[PDB]
């Protein structure tokens, strides 16, 4: 990645073995579980393209989900290079060429060309472009791994409340990746996928009703 | 198990419209893709309509600028509303919905001249 | 988070594979026992508030919790901008914005926003201060969490008087943590609800025993 | 904590991720058993106030000892103020206010104030002050907590005489008491409370045998 | 490695005892899997020469895979000497010798003269050559040692959709071959090879199906 | 310890949480075994005498061994008084005062005082003095537990002579904690003490015997 | 070992926890067998000749291989102060002294001597002498403790050639770890122990086949 | 089973060319190594040519400059052809492939 060092310069440093270590397994343990998308963002601070690139490919399973994540980067490569095309000429000496769609994502581009646009000034951050489109093809592929439709998320007799409500917004979570509008669904499927006694109790509670008030009702 | 029964097909002339609909036992949410194919007599199987969950819905290019399909979880119905309507439309029309292996209904008779 | 380098200046340093994995961790093992909120705080000194929407988003479970903690930062949010309104007008050069709710929560502000606030001269602490929010809204939930009130909590006839009064101030802590309020109730219900023998002992110790005090005498 | 930086500047760090867990996991295997003391002031070098109450409320259970120490600290906090008070008047532009009790504990003080007593020249140490009183505190938990008295420590009749030793000095440490006690008590108790084939060979030594001529000696009963 | 110190300066590092031990663990668990690949261009960021060397030499196993490395670096080193020849010539005071295949492969080459390739102005990247040639070695032997064809990966009746198409592309990812023959494959084998309750539904999908579709449609059959 | 910095000066730092867990879990996992006393003092490189009785007290068990090794202690600080008198007089503004046996074992002496010692030109090396007194008293721990004599040490008919003869070094080892002339009890014992068989290909094999030509001839 | 700083100057550093006991557990684990070398090698990068004896020394078991590498130390120790004797005199006010055999092992010699040989311009390297030397007695170990003879070495009717060479060449690497000199006898012995089947395809592939071409034909 | 047979054989003069053919039964993409030896009465048997799976073919010195080894998986058979044949060159041909165990032709004989 680039950082910071003790001088107020920027300098690239080694991807360390303990970041790469730890993205490889939370996949593995994790897989992709909505919150995996954060744990790499965290994990990517500060990432060249070639280290977004290291992370992805060290990553030995889920070879379906990295087919599909490739095809969401080619068609975010696409847009950008529609967007801000290249502009062609002869380089003047100590200048820097134009990034392409695919020198964002590390394929065409050198290393030293990466640490090049970011530390320019004004910079170029092709490292944290291709970081946004790794991101949106994460959040693809965690939606299409949810296990349940929220439709289907209904609150058994011997459920404790809490319980469902963690399954409820787990499944919520998991569909577009939250970020999105999170109150039209839950004023409404909640109560009605609640369990019949627990129904009664959340039908009767009233308009207007916090997260809180209603668990404690039910507790 | 699981039963698809097309419906609301016929006989209609040329620059009409109509609208076809499949009505699927459970709720339709269930299933993971839905779609439309269509065979006329001696001609072999054309597929017209997918939507699969999640996915905008796709049409096959000799029908794209002329027909739509939708979903219609309220009443549990499959809508297929063919418009600008055309002689190579004269068909049997199939509803397919896949839950754990596809299922087909028996189809609706399409006529038009 | 932010912290100083060797020239003493403020600058950003990348959160660290082993914070990240602690906190999530310490939420596996321990859940929303009292006793993370204090590791939450060590765990996040120096952070922005883009670190600690990071260390909260990479919870994957509890996500009923998380929820209520969001509507709790909300409400905050606007008590802000309530008591600290927005002063609107053109940003001259080389001056900074003025954060809103939003901003302090990392919703709708960069890092760099972030880091220009807290490293200005006076310091605006946005850091600090969500940080004031998240800890309120933690404290909500362990009290929801808290499996017994304390009134329940009664010697067994055979019980220690050292593991009733462990059980007794563990019930006591997860009842939104410790204060000078908890011994009020202290010096009252720890002997109505001790056992027969060591009630009397107690009793008869009379009144402003210490804690050591009254645990010899019943030992 | 307060450290040296690379240049003569004392600044404050965080406290690190590897001393909270190692804190609380030595709590979790070792509860107050008299070794955790040592321990706890190693990794609470150089701590602030702010840290050292961090450190001990991440400890979730033994709630008794907690409560039980929090009143030790405010027992010396009252004493503190007693004999240092606080000398009112108006702050003079740039110069310190006066540490209290409970602004040495950490309840009443900012981080900044307390990296401020600490840094200035004199340094007000109100780090390393808590600390002796926590450590006080803690203390006074492991005797209470040490589950035998060497009175009722006596050697098992199959087990090496070694650890018999090792399990009365253990004892004696919780106990503490002194170094007057501790060598009248192993002049007294040691031999008596020995297993009688130990004690037969131990008899036999002499007067005036070493403890290192004891455990050699008693190595054959197994 | 060669790292940036705190000052300008390009400074030699030891190899860590944590990348050491990384290396060591990755091919003990995941062999010569086509993912070890990119892990090892990552653990040797900076590497020098006897670095890299050090890395194949403590892998304890797997001595035909290292044997047959040998040789492949063997043939890029003799292919290196033929294009970039070495100069003959006395040697002026002060300036670099020429390396030659053997040099860039640290066989006989000294740490110093590694070092002062690589920071010379301009470098001459004897590290990142020599990584070079360890990768397309490896690259061989994953092929090599890919278990099954892609021919044979057939999806099982229980097995679900998903872990069939993992099992496609890993294969694939062996095999590496090209994207052009990966997209090509796929629209061909793997619906042919999917078992017949997914294939009857991936036949209904119809023409120009994405990836993404097919899997969500056959996520039913379980 | 005392450390160097980047810069020249010598400056006090924490002893490691590292250092501290890995004393500890070597006395646990290998007691009073003779390759203790290297890792003793390899992991305290740079000690105080601080730092030094830190490492010791946070020993938990084997308290009869640092019983002992406090006898020990006592013992060389009272020959350290003998030889090292302490001339008495009052201290000169900015002079230090001279260390005393307890001082160098840091029961009398202030961490200050410690780094006042080591770091004097010339330096006063209380760290290193102490640190060889309590070496001295574990070669006598370590001698104490050896389990075997070495005379009792002989080779099995089933035994590998490579196997007999890592338990002998290890044996001869413990005895005398290795410092010994390590010759005449081997060109002994060592063939005396050999397996039947054994010891007929040994006397067999002359006079002059490397440990390397004995093992192959055994093998 | 020694290190440079941030000036570039050479200082001495202690050696680290994690390199002990990774050195400690790789003979655990792997005893003698020859890719232990490597490791060490690797480990004792930087390292002063007493790193160097701390590192052996902290080895618990083994004692039969150690008191061998005693032996072959106190032999190239000989050759050493033979072909670089100690010329005698009196030493110049901040000259320094002349290193004997026994001062790079580190047995008569002080840290501080061995900083000054190290660092001096020209530096005179008794670590990496020392390391030498060590090495040397190592290679010699990992040959006494290869299990088999390369000629016992044998594929089994029903073994896959791949494992055949796998544990071929793992013999071939304990006789003294692999060199050219292996080669010769690999175009051999590998072909003549292999089993009847493939031996015949083998023998088909013709001269100066590589060992891609040879496992590919008998796979 | 795996049967091979070779042809095309013969006397010809010095400077001509020719193609030897070795045909084998099923495919021979299923062979892992296939290749050409010869033996004349008298001369040891002598390695010609080879070609392992994957890999570029291999050619003897004697034979390099002169002689080139092809496969056409369409005729199922392994091609050597042969230019600027010598009475050096004059010997009996065979071909092996690689299935499980080695199978070798019979041969055929060159005569220049």
């Amino acid at each position: 990645p680039i950082v910071q060092n003790l001088q107020g310069q920027m300098v690239h440093q080694c991807i360390s073995p303990r970041t790469l270590n730890a993205w490889v397994k939370v996949v593995e343990e994790k897989a992709f579980s909505p919150e995996v998308i954060p744990m790499f963002s965290a994990l990517s601070c500060g990432a060249t393209p070639q280290d977004l690139n290291t992370m992805l490919n060290t990553v030995g399973g889920h070879q379906a989900a990295m087919q599909m994540l490739k095809e969401t980067i080619n068609e975010e490569a696409a847009e950008w290079d529609r967007l801000h095309p290249v502009h062609a000429g002869p380089i003047a000496p100590g200048q820097m060429r134009e990034p392409r769609g695919s020198d964002i994502a590390g394929t065409t581009s050198t290393l030293q060309e990466q640490i090049g646009w970011m530390t320019h000034n004004p910079p170029i951050p092709v490292g944290e472009i291709y970081k946004r489109w790794i991101i949106l093809g994460l959040n693809k592929i965690v939606r299409m791994y949810s296990p349940t439709s929220i439709l289907d998320i209904r609150q058994g007799p011997k459920e404790p409340f809490r319980d469902y409500v963690d399954r409820f917004y787990k499944t919520l979570r998991a569909e577009q990746a939250s970020q999105e509008v999170k109150n039209a669904a839950t004023e409404t499927l909640l109560v009605q996928n609640a369990n019949p006694d627990c129904k009664t109790i959340l039908k009767a509670l009233g308009p207007g009703a916090t997260l809180e008030e209603m668990m404690t009702a039910c507790q | 198990d699981v039963q698809l029964q097309e419906s609301g097909g016929g006989l209609v002339q040329a620059g009409g419209s109509l609208r076809l609909s499949c009505a699927a036992s459970g709720s339709i949410s269930r299933f993971n893709a839905m779609g439309w194919w269509r065979q006329a007599p001696g001609k072999e199987r054309e597929f017209v309509a997918r939507i699969v969950k999640g996915f905008d819905p796709v049409l096959a290019d000799s029908v794209k600028g002329r027909f739509t399909i939708s979903i219609d979880s309220a009443e549990n119905t499959l809508a297929l509303q063919m418009n600008r309507l055309k002689p190579e439309d004269t068909a049997v029309y199939y509803c397919f919905a896949a839950l754990d292996t596809a299922y087909w209904g028996q189809g609706t008779q399409v006529t038009v001249s």
